[PDB]
C-alpha cells in the first residue's frame, strides 16, 4: 500500500517537513531561520579540521595557525571560511529575534523561552574561543573579562583562579579554554532540536496576525523551492567577502604574538558585542556594572506579559511603527559609541542609548498601547 | 595627545579587483633585501623553496642559499659543526638572542618582518611612505642623541638610522637605481612575503562568478513554474 | 492530530483556477512591476527615515566637534 | 632624482606657498624666546598633507 | 651561552653521551638499553633481572 504512511521512518519525517499545513502569506522574513540551520553545520564540519592540527601549548599555540594558513592545501580557505562564517551566523540572529518583535511571535510561551537560552549559549561560545588563536587581543581581552566576575564579595577571589590553573596565563589556561569549545558546540544543537518540537502543535504564523485554518497549503511543493533558491543565495554573499576582501571585518593585532611584553592601545572586540560592552564601561560601579551587563537578555522573557493591546502585530496599528525604528537607531548609535576612544560627548551620549534602549520598552511601549486602544473602541 | 600622519594613497598596480602582480619587481626586491637590509629582523617563516615559484629558477635558487653558511645540529663524532647548507632551512638570524638584540640597538627590539605589513594600520602604501619622507626636526625641539627625525613615527622619532638612499646597490638586470624605484622594489617583494595566496585566489574568485552567475537563472524559472499553479484563481461566493 | 480532514468548518464559497503548461509566466513584468514600488514605497519612505534621519545629525556634529578639538588644539594651547 | 624634480614642481602651488608662509611665520613667533609652548608640530603637518596629496597623483606616472 | 650552571631541583637525570649514536662508538656497536621500563618490557620482570646477576 502506501509505504510513505506505514513505515516507522517515513511517518516521522512526512509529518515534519513533507505533509503539514501552511500558511499562504509568509513573508520572506519567514525565511532567515533556515539559513541559520545552514550556517549551523558549516561551523561544526569547517571547525573540526583546526582542532586536528592545532596545539594546547601556550608557547606552541600562535605559531600552529601561522603554520596552517601556510603550510598545508588549502588551509588558507578553510581558516577563513572558519572566521567569517560566523560574522554572518550573527546577521542571521539580529534578523530572527527583531521580526517576533513585530509580527506578535512571543505569544508563544513556550517556544519564546527556549530561545533566549540559546541566544546565551551562542554568545559565549565565541568570547570562550576567540581568545585562543593566542594573540595579544586575545590575552588582553581575557584579562580584561576575567577581573570583572572577580569583584563579587565573596564569590570573586575563588573562582577566578580556577579557570586559569594558576594566577595568569599559562599552559593550565589554554587548555581548559579548549576544552570548552568542544561541548559548548554539541550540547546547542540538542536545544535546537527541542525548539521545533513545539512548534508542532500551534501551527505557524502569518503576517496579518489572523488565524487562518481556512487555506493551508502544503510545505512540499511550495516551501521546499522557495527555501533552496534563497539558500544558494546565501553562498553568493558569503564567498564574495571571503575571497575578495577577506580582511575587511577584522583586526590587525591578532598578528604580533603574543606577549606580556606589550599591551595593545586601543584594545576593542569585534563589532557584534561592542553593544553588551558599552553598557559596561558607560558607568562606574564595578560590582554594579557587571549587572548591567546582564539585564539585557534577561530584559527579554519580561515582555510577553507587558502586552498591553487588542490585536496581533503592528502592520494595522500605525502610531506604534515609530517607536520600532527609534529602537534599531538606539542600537547603532550605541555600536557606533563603543570601538572609540574616550572623549567628551562620548560619555555623555553613550549614557543616553543606555537610558532609553530601557525607556522606550519598559514605559513607553505598554503606556502608548492604550492611547490607540482607545481610537477603535478595541 | 598629539597628531599624526596618515598616509595618502597612491595608484599601485596590483591595487585592482582583477589584477595581478607584477613578477619582475620581487625577484629584484630579493637583492634588495638581502645585500641592503637583511641584519635586523628574523625572516623565519620563509624558507629557501618559497621562491622558485616566484622569483628564481631551481638550479638557479639552490646557489643563493650556498654562499651563507651555519651552524648544524649535534650528532655522533662532531656535534654542532659547520655546514654548507639546504633548499630547507629558513633564513639565518642575524643576532642570538633578545638580551645581545636590546644591548647592540638601545635595548629596544627589532620587529621580525614577517607579519611587519599585514599587522599595520594602512599597509603597503604607508610602507612606502616612512621609508621615503625623512625630514630634519623643527625648531625648538629636543631629541635623543640616538634618535633620528621621522614624521611618520606616533612618537615622531624613531632609532632607524636611514639605511635606504640613492646608489646604495647595484640591480643586476641593468636599472639606474634610484631611492623610490628601489623603494618600491621593496614593498611590492614584502607584502608578497606578508600573504603570497593573492594571485591564487583572484582567479577561483573569478571562476566562481561566471558558474554561479547562469545557474542561479535557472532556479528562479523552475520556481515560477510551481507557484504559477496559484496566483490564477478567482474566489466567488453565493449564499 | 491536526492534519488536512479536521480544521475549521466553511460554507457556499467557489474558486476556480488553470494549469501551468496553459499559461505564460510573464504577464506585463516590465509594465506593472514599477507602478507597485511607487505607490509603496511612498506611504512607509516616511516610516523608517525619520526615525533614522536624527543620527545623521548627531554623528556628524560630535566627529566634527573632536576633530577639531584633535586638529586644532594648538588655536586655545595660548603661549 | 626625478621625486625631487617633482617636489619642487608640486611645491609652487597655492597650498604649499601659503603653508609654508604660515610655517615661517610660526618659526619667526618661536625663534624670539625659549619657553614657548610651539615647536612646528602642527604647521608642518598642515604642509606635508598640502604637499603630498598633489604628490602622490602624478609621481607614479613619471617612472621609466 | 653554553655556560654550566649548578642545577636546581627541577632539572633531571644527567644523560652520558651527546647523542645516543656515541654509544656504538665505545660499546662495540651495542646500544644500551634504557632503565625506565625494563621492569614491564620483559617476560620475568623483577625476578628476571636478579636472576641475570648472580648467573
Ligand atoms: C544575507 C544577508 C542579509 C541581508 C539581506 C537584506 C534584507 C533582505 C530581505 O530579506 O528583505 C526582503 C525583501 C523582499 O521583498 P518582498 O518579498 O517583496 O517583501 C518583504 C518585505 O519585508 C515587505 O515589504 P513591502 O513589499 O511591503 O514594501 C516595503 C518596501 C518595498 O519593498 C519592496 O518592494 C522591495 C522590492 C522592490 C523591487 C526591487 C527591484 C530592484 C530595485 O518599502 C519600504 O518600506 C522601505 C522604505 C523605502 C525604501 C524604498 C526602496 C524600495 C526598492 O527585500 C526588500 O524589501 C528590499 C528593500 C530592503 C533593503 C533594505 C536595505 C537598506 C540599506
Ligand atoms: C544592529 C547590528 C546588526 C546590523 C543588521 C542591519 C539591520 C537592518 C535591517 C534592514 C531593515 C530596514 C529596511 C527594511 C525594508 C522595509 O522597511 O520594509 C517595510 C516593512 C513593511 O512590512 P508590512 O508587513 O507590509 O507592514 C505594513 C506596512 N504598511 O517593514 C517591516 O517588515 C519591518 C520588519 C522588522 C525587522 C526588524 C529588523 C531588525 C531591527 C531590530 C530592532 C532592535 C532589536 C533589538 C534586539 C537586540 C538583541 C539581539
Ligand atoms: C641601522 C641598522 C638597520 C638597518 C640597515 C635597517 N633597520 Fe629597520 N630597524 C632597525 C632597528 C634597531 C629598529 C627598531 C627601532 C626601535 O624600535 O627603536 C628598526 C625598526 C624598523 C621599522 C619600524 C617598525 C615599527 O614598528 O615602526 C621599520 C619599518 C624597519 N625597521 C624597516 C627596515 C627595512 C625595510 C630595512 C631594509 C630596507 C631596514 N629597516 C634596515 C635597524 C635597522
Ligand atoms: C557555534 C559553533 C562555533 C562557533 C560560533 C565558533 C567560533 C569560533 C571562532 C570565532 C573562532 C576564532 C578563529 C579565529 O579567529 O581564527 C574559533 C576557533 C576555533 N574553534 Fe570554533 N566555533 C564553534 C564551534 C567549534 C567546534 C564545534 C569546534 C570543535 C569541535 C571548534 C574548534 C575550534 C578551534 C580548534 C579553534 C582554533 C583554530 C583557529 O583559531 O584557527 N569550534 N571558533
Ligand atoms: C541557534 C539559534 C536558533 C535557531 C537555530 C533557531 C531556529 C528557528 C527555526 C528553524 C524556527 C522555525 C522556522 C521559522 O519560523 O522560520 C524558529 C522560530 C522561532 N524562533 Fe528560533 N532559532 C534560534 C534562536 C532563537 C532566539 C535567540 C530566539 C529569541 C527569542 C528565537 C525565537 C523564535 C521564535 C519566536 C520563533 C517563532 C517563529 C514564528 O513566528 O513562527 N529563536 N527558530
Amino acid at each position: 500500500t502506501n509505504i510513505r504512511k506505514s513505515h516507522p521512518l517515513m511517518k516521522i519525517i512526512n509529518n515534519a517537513f513533507i505533509d503539514l499545513p501552511a500558511p499562504s502569506n509568509i513573508s520572506s522574513w519567514w525565511n532567515f531561520g533556515s539559513l541559520l540551520g545552514i550556517c549551523l553545520i558549516l561551523q561544526i564540519l569547517t571547525g573540526l579540521f583546526l582542532a586536528m592540527h592545532y596545539t594546547s601549548d601556550t608557547t606552541t599555540a600562535f605559531s600552529s595557525v601561522t603554520h596552517i594558513c601556510r603550510d598545508v592545501n588549502y588551509g588558507w580557505v578553510i581558516r577563513y571560511l572558519h572566521a567569517n562564517g560566523a560574522s554572518m551566523f550573527f546577521i542571521c540572529l539580529f534578523i530572527h529575534v527583531g521580526r517576533g518583535l513585530y509580527y506578535g511571535s512571543y505569544m508563544f510561551l513556550e517556544t519564546w523561552n527556549i530561545g533566549v537560552v540559546l541566544l546565551f549559549t551562542v554568545m559565549a561560545t565565541a568570547f570562550m574561543g576567540y581568545v585562543l588563536p593566542w594573540g595579544q587581543m586575545s590575552f588582553w581581552g581575557a584579562t580584561v573579562i576575567t577581573n570583572l566576575l572577580s569583584a563579587i564579595p565573596y564569590i570573586g577571589t575563588d573562582l577566578v583562579e580556577w579557570i586559569w590553573g594558576g594566577f595568569s596565563v599559562d599552559k593550565a589556561t589554554l587548555t581548559r579554554f579548549f576544552a570548552f569549545h568542544f561541548i559548548l558546540p554539541f550540547i546547542i544543537t540538542a536545544l535546537a532540536a527541542v525548539h521545533l518540537l513545539f512548534l508542532h502543535e500551534t501551527g505557524s504564523n502569518n503576517p496579518t496576525g489572523i488565524s487562518s485554518d481556512m487555506d493551508k497549503i502544503p510545505f512540499h511543493p511550495y516551501y521546499t523551492i522557495k527555501d533552496i533558491l534563497g539558500a544558494l543565495f546565501m553562498m553568493l554573499i558569503l564567498l564574495i567577502l571571503v575571497l575578495f576582501s577577506p580582511d575587511l571585518l577584522g583586526d590587525p593585532d591578532n598578528y604580533t604574538p603574543a606577549n606580556p611584553l606589550n599591551t595593545p592601545p586601543h584594545i576593542k572586540p569585534e563589532w557584534y558585542f561592542l553593544f553588551a560592552y558599552a553598557i559596561l564601561r558607560s558607568i562606574p560601579n564595578k560590582l554594579g556594572g557587571v549587572l548591567a551587563l546582564v539585564a539585557s537578555i534577561l530584559i527579554l522573557i519580561l515582555m510577553p506579559m507587558l502586552h498591553t493591546s487588542k490585536q496581533r502585530s503592528m502592520m494595522f496599528r500605525p502610531l506604534s511603527q515609530c517607536l520600532f525604528w527609534m529602537l534599531v537607531a538606539d542600537l547603532i548609535t550605541l555600536t557606533w559609541i563603543g570601538g572609540q576612544p574616550v572623549e567628551h560627548p562620548f560619555i555623555i551620549i553613550g549614557q543616553l542609548a543606555s537610558i532609553l534602549y530601557f525607556l522606550i520598552i519598559l514605559v513607553l511601549m505598554p503606556i502608548t498601547s492604550i492611547i490607540e486602544n482607545n481610537l477603535l473602541k478595541w | 595627545t598629539d597628531l599624526e600622519l596618515h598616509a595618502p594613497s597612491y595608484p599601485w598596480s596590483h591595487r585592482g579587483l582583477l589584477s595581478s602582480l607584477d613578477h619582475t619587481s620581487i625577484r629584484r626586491g630579493f637583492q634588495v633585501y638581502k645585500q641592503v637590509c637583511s641584519s635586523c629582523h628574523s625572516m623565519d617563516y620563509v624558507a629557501y623553496r618559497h621562491l622558485v615559484g616566484v622569483c628564481y629558477t631551481e638550479e638557479e635558487a639552490k646557489a643563493l642559499a650556498e654562499e651563507v653558511e651555519v651552524q648544524d645540529g649535534p650528532n655522533e663524532d662532531g656535534e654542532m659543526f659547520m655546514r654548507p647548507g639546504k633548499l630547507s632551512d629558513y633564513f639565518p638570524k642575524p643576532y642570538p638572542n633578545p638580551e645581545a638584540a636590546r644591548a647592540a640597538n638601545n635595548g629596544a627590539l627589532p620587529p621580525d618582518l614577517s607579519y611587519i605589513v599585514r599587522a599595520r594600520h594602512g599597509g603597503e602604501d604607508y610602507v612606502f611612505s616612512l621609508l621615503t619622507g625623512y625630514c630634519e626636526p623643527p625648531t625648538g625641539v629636543s631629541l635623543r642623541e640616538g634618535l633620528y627625525f621621522n614624521p611618520y613615527f606616533p612618537g615622531q622619532a624613531i632609532a632607524m638610522a636611514p639605511p635606504i638612499y640613492n646608489e646604495v646597490l647595484e640591480f643586476d638586470d641593468g636599472t639606474p637605481a634610484t631611492m623610490s624605484q628601489v623603494a618600491k622594489d621593496v614593498c611590492t617583494f614584502l607584502r608578497w612575503a606578508s600573504e603570497p595566496e593573492h594571485d591564487h585566489r583572484k582567479r577561483m574568485g573569478l571562476k566562481m562568478l561566471m558558474m554561479m552567475g547562469l545557474l542561479l537563472p535557472l532556479v528562479y524559472a523552475m520556481k515560477r513554474h510551481k507557484w504559477s499553479v496559484l496566483k490564477s484563481r478567482k474566489l466567488a461566493y453565493r449564499p | 492530530g491536526r492534519e488536512f480532514g479536521h480544521l475549521t468548518r466553511m460554507r457556499h464559497v467557489i474558486t476556480y483556477s488553470l494549469s501551468p503548461f496553459e499559461q505564460r509566466a510573464f504577464p506585463h513584468y516590465f509594465t506593472k512591476g514599477i507602478p507597485n514600488v511607487l505607490r509603496r514605497t511612498r506611504a512607509c519612505i516616511l516610516r523608517v527615515a525619520p526615525p533614522f534621519v536624527v543620527f545623521y545629525l548627531v554623528y556628524t556634529w560630535g566627529t566634527q566637534e573632536f576633530e577639531k578639538s584633535k586638529r586644532k588644539n594648538p588655536a586655545a594651547y595660548e603661549n | 632624482d626625478p621625486l625631487t624634480t617633482v617636489r619642487e614642481q608640486c611645491e609652487q602651488i597655492e597650498k604649499c606657498i601659503k603653508a609654508r608662509e604660515r610655517l615661517e611665520l610660526c618659526d619667526q613667533r618661536v625663534s624670539s624666546r625659549s619657553q614657548t609652548e610651539e615647536d612646528c608640530t602642527e604647521e608642518l603637518f598642515d604642509f606635508l598633507h598640502a604637499r603630498d596629496h598633489c604628490v602622490a597623483h602624478k609621481l607614479f606616472n613619471s617612472l621609466k
